[PDB]
């Protein structure tokens, strides 16, 4: 889970 | 300079295809490198293509086989190990097909998150905005991932981690960059772990964003959302991020009133410790308890969640609002719920004064108890930040303690003045 989506 | 021409050249042999209407510039940015527009660009308007194969992950990195192989031994609570190995392998390997994309990467010792602070500085200045709590819980699981897992896998592969790799201040520099530089693709439950998107983490972020990435079956699209004039840099947005997140995921602030998507949290137990605090009885006590457990089986409340509360409306709306109706609801309405859907409506502005009398003085009663976690009242910060000259003299870092600790505030007091 790497936060950053967009 | 070099290294963007480098960096552009190795797009083209991995077939990422940059618009030219875009340029990379360390010229007239909010901060490193960033993306301006060479010519005016039109909303829905392409700016670049990044292939999948181009991303730097644990599966396309040279050991991914090992890695995916040995999953078990690499968990953690962040999931981002099997990455973190990845990287520190691609790091020391000599040639790595992703070298030209490491160039552009900022210098690891001046990393501007509040982890590297020291911890009494980190304490003091951001006491009550939730990071000194985020940053002791990242720290011991950095800690902790290093000794027992990451130092002792790079050992059992020494062929595949040269020496100068085995490094905790390096770990700790890593751990930052996922946090700043990573994308997380959404699902669509076991979230995709973080890849670097060569690229796409050129651009700087900001609430008022003019750019967003889209994920396709064969590759990444960053995509104008808005129209950009000619020498405006572009903004992607890392996501709807408060200063407090911003600080400690990406070591920097948005100065008001620029954040429109800023937050202040009120603690869950706050609310409820606001509750008890209005009881005269032992045996109100645990009527409060009752409804508190209540919310617990909802899922509208936990131990260690909070309240979001926006600068327009409250984010985790239908919470707060459940946990209003059910705490404040009479003692007989109460037992035939607890026998026998949530509350809908929105928490603005607007509706905040409109809501019955005891939701509103509970809520009061919350932000009080809430604005008493931090050192200082709001007229101190509001000083500090309206005199231009004595927040020029504040250093780097009180300065963006600062704006973390004005933005939260701001919202506090004016839900205390909405809830009169
Ligand atoms: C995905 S990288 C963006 C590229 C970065 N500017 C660079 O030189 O490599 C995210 C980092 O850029 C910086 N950044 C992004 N947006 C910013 C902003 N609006 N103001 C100041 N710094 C920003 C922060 O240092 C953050 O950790």
């Amino acid at each position: 889970e790497t936060f950053k989506s967009i | 300079l070099d290294p963007v021409a480098c960096f552009l050249s190795w797009c083209r042999r991995v077939g990422l295809e940059l618009s030219p209407k875009v340029a990379v510039s360390r010229q007239g940015t909010v901060a490193g490198y960033g993306m301006v527009a060479r010519e005016s660009v039109q909303a829905g308007e392409l700016l670049f293509v990044v292939p999948r194969a181009a991303l730097l992950s644990q599966h396309t990195c040279s050991i991914g086989g090992l890695l995916e192989r040995e999953r078990v031994a690499l968990q953690s609570q962040s999931g981002w190990v099997p990455l973190l190995l990845a990287l520190l392998h691609e790091l020391q390997a000599p040639a790595s097909r992703w070298r030209p994309y490491f160039a552009l990467w900022p210098e690891l010792g001046r990393l501007e998150h509040p982890m590297f602070w020291p911890e009494e500085e980190r304490r003091c200045l951001l006491q009550g905005t939730g990071v000194p709590e985020a940053v002791e819980k990242d720290l011991a699981n950095i800690r902790s991932e290093y000794q027992s897992i990451v130092l002792p896998f790079m050992e059992a592969h020494p062929d595949l981690f040269s020496l100068r790799v085995r490094s905790l201040e390096l770990y700790h520099q890593l751990v930052a960059l996922v946090m700043a530089y990573s994308f997380q693709e959404p699902l669509e439950k076991e979230p995709n772990s973080p890849v670097m998107v060569p690229a796409a983490d050129i651009l700087n972020h900001l609430a008022n964003h003019n750019a967003n990435l889209e994920y396709s079956a064969n590759c990444l699209r960053m995509v104008a959302t808005q129209p950009i004039p000619k020498g405006h840099e572009i903004f992607n947005t890392y996501g709807q991020m408060a200063n407090w997140q911003l600080i400690h995921m990406y070591g920097f602030v948005e100065p008001y009133p620029d954040n429109t998507d800023d937050t202040a949290d009120i603690q869950m137990v706050t609310v409820r410790e606001a509750a008890l605090q209005g009881t005269k009885t032992e045996a109100e006590r645990h009527l409060v308890y009752e409804r508190w457990d209540f919310l617990c089986k909802l899922e509208m409340v936990g131990e260690e969640g909070a309240f979001v509360i926006g600068r327009e409306e409250v984010l985790t709306e239908e919470e707060l609002t459940t946990t209003l109706k059910v705490l404040c609801m009479p003692a007989e309405e109460f037992r035939e719920l607890k026998d026998q859907k949530r509350e809908e409506g929105s928490l603005t502005i607007t509706n905040i004064p409109k809501l019955k009398a005891s939701w509103r003085q509970l809520l009061q009663n919350s932000v009080l108890l809430t604005l008493q976690t931090y050192a200082t009242d709001l007229k101190t910060d509001q000083g500090l930040l309206s005199n231009k000259e004595v927040y020029a003299k504040l250093s780097w870092r009180e300065q963006q303690a600062l704006q973390v600790r004005y933005g939260q505030k701001m919202i506090l007091h004016q839900l205390l003045e909405l809830t009169s």
